[PDB]
């Protein structure tokens, strides 16, 4: 398709346009706002026919698309930062009612530190809600994930909402080359939304009746089984996306120079691209370093990680977040990667790096200091403290 | 176009709220649901923000609505309704459904309409969605065990406002009057009315008149709660009527800046004739009652109820 | 593994009552005898059936007792599965309610009633492992107390045992001797009423008698997202006919067919027919609203146990 | 002092009464409501002098006590279930402004649909917010944690809010024996609340300005340091609470029959007391089984767990929650315990048991089956799947 | 008690909102804050729900208030102030502070007052806290880059309501009138007024009248935004005056069910004399302007402005 | 350390300073013109607006940036150009009170849109440090937008791209070439010119700060001025209309009438616009030394 140099915001909007979304609900918060601004223009200029609902806030945004998804509309909304936490109540009702709502999150820190830049903290607060979730690291991937998450989420085997996440500023604003698909491609990839229940007076259903505790375990387990089936469907979607669009995504891990790497940095989102640039430079110096970027955060690829990343001497885990009080005092990725690789805990050394707090750039130098810590850990086979908060501690 | 109902004789026989629900014997909100469902007919979608008319009606894994129904958070009834309306408009316009545009009705408790659900209500009216928003008002957070809400009358005993020597009246605060709150400042708002299960035909007619508007409508329905207000299960209708006869609740339509009173009364009974029949007020002293009377007098004057207050022989 | 976790010295009391109008007294019976037993160094636990909450007017609700000499190891449960003492705060509960499910041999059934022991037994049918039936006219001795206090685990501002809970519990002690009548007297607000219950309570020994769903099926029964189809004429998920302490009886010679009753029934239990109003006894809760609004005197309320059916 | 048979709700209210709280903000939701009903009676009867503010919802509750704490009041509020998630936006502002708000959480399964039964899912959604957090398993401990958490949280080295959690119904409603402290004990234990900032026109301060981009990482790290300082203060508080009240709590782990145990079950809250009873009975059969009840969830006792729990052949982790999509498909406790014990992963077998879903009882028989599974794991040295969802899978 | 101000020359000299803040040149809300602070005096606590008057004023790690101030979420301005008031009430009663009871003032933007902050505002009025809640209305979510709010006029161009062939007017919805929404049904409400920076002594007097009441007050203040409305930085006061002179904004006090009009003249200017100076209305056709006029006429009739509409020239 | 390890030798940094809201397109159109002309020569380029300066405010000094390299750019994420080779000013007053020469690398070129002499400009600048050239262009007359003439002056002095390549991308080539030949270029004698631990110690408890007493030194706004208010006290009646309408509290009442605080005044011109007596006049800021 047409190749354009565009922001992640505008890339997401084209994905939403191509998916022919039926109901959108807007509200402003930096840095995701531009997504809705572009969609508002697209509706005003007739490039997309959708009901464009001015939500009174983020809680309402999610509530509006809850209602619309139950009435059979394909729906889109999004937010950032404290907007993500303000809408928290509604995430579980959406998932538990099996409504494949898509919500874009362009990351913004919570309050405090406030309105400047990104942390993954906001979206990671949602990691229990029963949603598909992953981070785009480029504007192109931002568009592609929009389409892929609609296809996987709305598949009648799944019927689960999705968080299509992208780094604030670093993906949402920074321009990048994006191959925009054409309508014929998307129509072959993305069938129209069809749920197993819908609000329709011709076929009346009662959606969400109160249950007693004894009904709790069956229904929770039912959703669990839906969650556990996502990976298979996502593999199929990634195969079809490669076939139809010509871009081949790994469903779980974007690996770079891991073939004979002895240490890698593991993490997600845009800062991993910076990690790759550092890795290549260190490789030219003869360092056997590599990078594994997590493409799919929920459901977590426990077994795929166990299988594909247990061959390294040391893994440094980047958490661009402030997950306070968590086991091992890094962030969430460190705890979940260790849980995944637990059987290899004696051989595969792991350590967490917390950096990019408050939207700071994770710089080439900081990554250098990360790879150099891993090099040391690999040689001695010992980890001194389970986390380093950069740049205060490393 | 839903037609005027002339009388009980000419009321629809059809029930769209059927037997079988874990509501109290004598439940006023249950009767409200029955009458609203009866007036609305089959081309209707209900939205149920968490409260008795959600929990009591669907306990457990079932429900009494013949028409579609969906659960809403108590925080977001108005927004869920906005989405369903928007979805139907878009789906019909984009030709992805052959369904006709339905009645769309929120059944919010007083908490979910005047307190925690107010913001979502106001926004729905602002956006002008073709939705009827009903408040069924039992004057407490009832399903949680009878706790004070903004519609709970001055002086009422609830588990959050127990009478005691530091707070003799139990509840010190006078109630928010939600039908007047939302009646102003929302240009899209087509119709506002108050109703009561005591006057079922009046109620059903207001529901239909609200539905007939092309745009948002708000109906606030008085629904006595024998459990919460502590009166016998077979006194619910008498309580409803006495609420209006004492002016504790006013029945009207508010259209184009004017109040049109729905029920003619030549005399207004003193509020004590109403309050004495409910144990939620049993702790109150004469001076407390007099404060209630003054409040009600002002409330009545506000809507043009100018008749004298006259003690009954009974 | 039921035997491995058996508590041989543990007795289970299940108290049935009518929601809202008798829930406080059921709780007080339950609070009374555990407060009494605890004065004798026993291990005790009082709770209300949480699943029965919130209580609704006339729905059958429950309160439970577990008193023990050995520390209680079955605390964090919702209900007594195998009762040794079943108490009925209201008499109509012998109709349409599983009040004898799981009772253990040598059990006692105490009934708040003014009717004969024979009559109650006429309704119960097979009493299984029940060994004692006890009647006590608690409504002659004290009142059924109603309060907004004491709900959802909160302390009761009216205290314990001012109402019919006192004489009922007194009859329990007469039945089982589960605690000393003096210790019960110490923990109730109305020892007099209790003492009349203890003194005036008829006991009869019953004639000699001889004595679950899997996880797979549970899940199999749960529909997609818990969503269900709208009912067509009735909601069989909640059949409410067994809430009745009374029912509406019509004299059709007096009926005007004004259908005032019909328009005010909260439970859609009246239908207009060419025979006049027809009252749905599968669901009718006996609220009495129809009787209260009838202008002709065609309708009256009659106690549920004046009927065999 | 006086011993009474009271619910966890009333126990908490006595703790609040004894702490002489200045501002309380109420709102109803089963099963925590009884806490506010008792406090309301206490206020109306003159047993406690406090502003009793009728919140319009849980977001408001947390916002009211945020404001009151900044004005120098000791504050209290609480909730359950979707009330916890509705107030989500406010937790980070409270922590980040170092206001030692205490929130009581009586757990309840999140929507959908409506379900009054408990899961720890609700409070676990808050695990990143920078709060002190732990589960009481009895009404006595519910009272005691109320006092301890005010002590620790209000300490001028800490100044962090606290979630005093207790199992819904099982602790909140079911009556238990409670030794109620008298005023003199509390006065010796709990100093008056004094923060480093306060709204006072005589000494004007600007609380929460927009900080410059470069100051994000130091503000985050500053709070991280405060979080990392909590444990030492909690250890001191437990020591003083033993001396003053005569009840000695472990700051981290409530251990039962672990000295010679080959396998243990690890978890938190009321259901762990059931686990103890099952363990005692199995000991009669000859089984060397034990129980470790986690008393402090945040900040997580990583190194304390690593040190004290690494001596077992197998650990079964109970998660009474639905943390969907999490690494290893158990719940949060399995992931964080494995992260803490990572170094011993070749030797210390771990598996997750998910039960008590939707408020269902975790039965003696279900604990029997968990212990039987751990015995097999200890014998075989094999974990075949990392989690079992009871009763569907085990 | 805070005294009535008779004139500009007799206005207070003291500034409690001082030079130094990252607000636009000509910023209407900045002037609003200055005048409110001047009127309120030193025994005052400010609550700032997220928006320009928070972000622009505290950039970075500082602030222009001589009195104490605290950040609130845009969602909870009313609730945060409720808690500050409850605290002072309790602390004073329980003899744990010797501080005097302060002026407590919320400075919410229109987003934070009429849209996402409304529920918390209404609740604060219901509970009857002694708090002055102010909305500074710049008729958009401004700090986020100018997006439609419910006070955004019909036909206004914002990044969420751009004009286009499908939606020619840009914004099709007419605004919510928040001072009338909260003026009814709240028994504890002591005082409601609308103000404008065009009439700065009137503004400060209304603030003082609000503060003087023992209980809740709401003042809705028109504060033109040259960035968001697109007009020159030195026309902010002209814009404010024209808003009132055309009836696009009504100035009054509402008490005992009656409207006391603050500025009473013999004529009203056509709305076009106001709209044509702002590029946020540049796209509108005559039929759109006529819709605005009919709306404004209805709004003026509502408060009893019955003078004829007369072109200036 | 890793200076040379991740160094980008072939990369040129361009910083364009403007007045917020009113000229934030002049700034952007300049960085777009130069990069579209460089991407024509086969260079790797990036052009963006300073996220740090958002949201922009009327007259606040804001920045647009350009990166031009013959190698792929690996510093894409970096918010700001820290070491600019070319500093470009859209409005002349920006030569006063603004750190436009911070981080400048040797061989750098300062371009200014102005009619004033280079000598006058240098008086305002003072120590230009590593600055090699100082360039003046009267783009305002050439736009009579100004992006093209200013872009022309940039090329003429630096030769970072070709004239015709810029001509193919500018919206007005005529005004571009005019000023490419009229830009007065002048070479200078180009002489030479905070730990995380320190950052941490600087951050107060919870970020809370004391209230100011008379002024907020955290945000000094005098350098926003394009113009300042000048009073004629022979016309002034001391009515203090100006005083009560200043949104920045920059006017004080005295015995001699209103006094204007130039440390903070933003030159919004409201005081001038509200004066009943016409005693105030807006006057260009560079007309004054202080
Ligand atoms: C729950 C929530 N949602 C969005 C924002 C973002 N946000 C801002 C931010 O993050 O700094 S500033 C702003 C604008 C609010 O508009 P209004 O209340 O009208 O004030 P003003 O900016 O003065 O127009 C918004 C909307 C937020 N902070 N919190
Ligand atoms: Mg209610
Ligand atoms: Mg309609
Ligand atoms: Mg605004
Ligand atoms: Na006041």
């Amino acid at each position: 398709g047409k190749v354009r140099n565009i922001s992640g915001c505008v890339a997401v909007a084209h994905g939403v346009r191509l998916a022919d979304v039926d109901v959108i609900c807007s509200y402003p918060i930096r840095p995701y706002t531009g997504i809705m601004s572009e969609l508002a223009r697209m509706v005003a200029d007739g490039e997309l026919d959708a009901e464009f609902v001015h939500g009174e806030g983020e809680h309402a945004q999610l509530s509006v698309v809850y209602g619309a998804s139950a009435a059979g509309a394909r729906v889109f909304t999004g937010s950032s930062g404290v907007g993500v936490t303000y809408a928290m109540e509604v995430y579980s009702p959406i998932s538990g009612e099996r409504l494949p709502v898509q919500m874009a999150i362009a990351d913004r820190t919570l309050d405090p530190p406030g309105d400047f830049g990104e942390e993954h903290t906001d979206a990671e607060c949602c990691r229990d809600q029963g949603w598909i979730q992953g981070w785009a690291s480029t504007p192109q991937e931002a568009l592609d994930n929009t389409l892929i998450y609609y296809r996987v989420g709305e598949d009648q085997r799944v019927l689960l909402p999705q968080y299509a996440c992208l780094d604030g500023y670093f993906v949402s604003h920074i321009l990048g080359p994006v191959d925009i698909p054409d309508e014929a491609q998307v129509k072959e990839f993305l069938p129209p939304y069809k749920n197993h229940h819908v609000l329709d007076p011709r076929k009346p259903q009662i959606i969400g009746p109160q249950i007693e505790p004894a009904m709790g375990p069956p229904l929770q387990y039912q959703r669990y089984q839906a969650v556990k089936g996502v990976h298979k469907v996502l593999e199929e979607a990634c195969d079809e996306f490669a076939r139809i669009f010509g871009r081949k995504y790994d469903p779980y891990l974007d690996e770079y120079l891991t073939d004979d790497a002895e240490v890698i940095i593991f993490g997600q989102g845009a800062h991993m691209e910076t990690a790759k640039a550092v890795a290549r430079r260190l490789r030219n110096l003869g360092e056997k370093v590599g990078v594994a970027r997590l493409r799919t955060f929920r459901p977590f690829p426990t077994e795929q990680i166990k299988e594909r990343l247990s061959k390294f001497k040391a893994i440094g885990v980047l958490d661009v977040s402030a997950n306070f009080g968590i086991s091992c005092s890094g962030g969430v990725l460190l705890s979940e990667l260790r849980a995944a690789l637990y059987d290899y805990g004696d051989k595969v050394k792991t350590v967490g790096f917390v950096a990019g707090l408050g939207g700071e750039v994770v710089t080439h130098d900081e990554f250098y200091r990360m790879f150099q810590k891993l090099k040391e850990i690999a040689k001695t086979g010992k980890v001194e403290q389970t986390s380093y908060w950069i740049p205060f501690e490393l | 176009m839903l037609d005027r109902i002339a009388s009980i004789k000419k009321a629809p026989d059809e029930e769209y709220y059927v037997p079988g629900h874990r509501t109290c014997a004598g439940c006023g909100p249950a009767l409200t649901y029955r009458l609203v469902a009866k007036a609305a007919g089959p081309n209707t979608i209900f939205i149920g923000p968490t409260g008795c008319m959600y929990v009591a009606n669907t306990s457990y894994g079932c429900g009494p609505w013949r028409v579609p129904w969906i659960h809403a958070q108590i925080t977001n009834g108005g927004a869920v309704a906005s989405g369903i309306e928007a979805a139907y408009k878009a789906m019909i316009r984009k030709k992805k459904t052959d369904a006709e545009f339905p009645n769309i009705i929120v059944m919010a408790g007083d908490g979910g309409a005047v307190d925690i659900g107010l913001q979502a209500l106001s926004a729905m009216l602002y956006r002008g969605h073709d939705v009827l928003f009903i408040c069924y008002d039992n004057e407490s957070y009832a399903n949680t065990g009878i706790q004070t809400s903004p519609t709970t009358p001055y002086g009422a005993n609830t588990t959050f406002t127990p009478p005691g020597e530091v707070v003799p009246e139990g509840k010190k605060l006078f109630p928010k009057d939600n039908p007047k709150v939302i009646a102003h400042g929302h240009p899209e708002l087509k119709y506002v009315a108050t109703a009561s299960i005591g006057w079922p035909v009046d109620l059903m007619n207001k529901v239909r008149k609200g539905l007939n508007q092309e745009g948002p409508a708000y109906i606030h329905i008085h629904a006595p709660c024998p459990k919460g207000w502590q009166f016998p299960a077979d006194k619910t209708i008498e309580m409803a009527k006495l609420a209006v006869q004492t002016g504790m609740f006013q029945l009207y339509e508010y259209e184009n800046g004017e109040y049109k009173l729905s029920v003619k009364v030549d005399k207004r009974k003193p509020v004590s004739e109403y309050m004495k029949l409910q144990k939620r007020f049993a702790h109150l002293k004469p001076e407390h009652i007099a404060k209630m009377q003054a409040f009600v007098d002002a409330r009545c004057a506000e809507v043009g109820i100018t008749v004298p207050v006259v003690a009954s022989n009974a | 593994t039921k035997d491995l976790f058996a508590e041989p010295n543990l007795k289970q009391i299940t108290v049935w009552a009518r929601g809202v109008v008798m829930n406080k007294d059921a709780r007080d019976i339950v609070v009374a005898l555990t407060e009494a037993a605890a004065k004798e160094g026993k291990y005790v636990q009082a709770w209300e059936n949480y699943v029965d909450l919130p209580d609704r007017i006339y729905v059958p609700v429950r309160a439970y007792a577990r008193i023990s000499s050995d520390p209680i190891e079955s605390k964090y449960i919702y209900e007594n599965e195998t009762p040794d003492i079943v108490v009925l705060v209201e008499e109509s509960l012998i109709k349409g309610v599983p009040i004898l499910k799981g009772i253990r041999p040598g059990s006692t059934l105490v009934v708040n009633t003014k009717r004969s022991i024979d009559t109650i037994l006429e309704f119960l049918g097979d009493t299984g492992n029940l060994a004692q039936i006890v009647t006590v006219d608690a409504n002659s001795m004290a009142e059924a107390v109603m309060t907004l206090s004491g709900a959802e685990g909160a302390t009761d501002a009216t205290g314990i045992g001012a109402g019919i809970a006192a004489p009922i519990a007194g009859a329990v002690v007469k039945a089982t001797g589960i605690v000393d009548v003096e210790n019960l007297a110490a923990v109730v607000k109305n020892p007099a009423a209790m003492r009349r219950g203890y003194a005036e309570a008829q006991v009869r020994q019953l004639p000699p008698h001889e004595a679950a769903v899997s996880a797979t099926e549970l899940l199999r029964q749960m529909p997609f997202a818990g969503t269900v189809p709208s009912p067509v004429t009735e909601n069989e998920g909640m059949v409410t006919g067994n809430w009745r302490i009374q029912r509406p009886i019509i004299d059709r010679e007096a009926c005007t067919e004004c259908y005032t009753c019909w328009i005010y029934c909260p439970d859609s239990c009246i239908t207009r027919t060419e025979e006049g109003p027809v009252f749905n006894m599968k669901y009718c809760k006996g609220c009495g609203l129809c009787t209260a609004v009838c202008p002709s005197g065609a309708l009256t309320n009659v106690p549920e146990l004046d009927f065999k059916d």
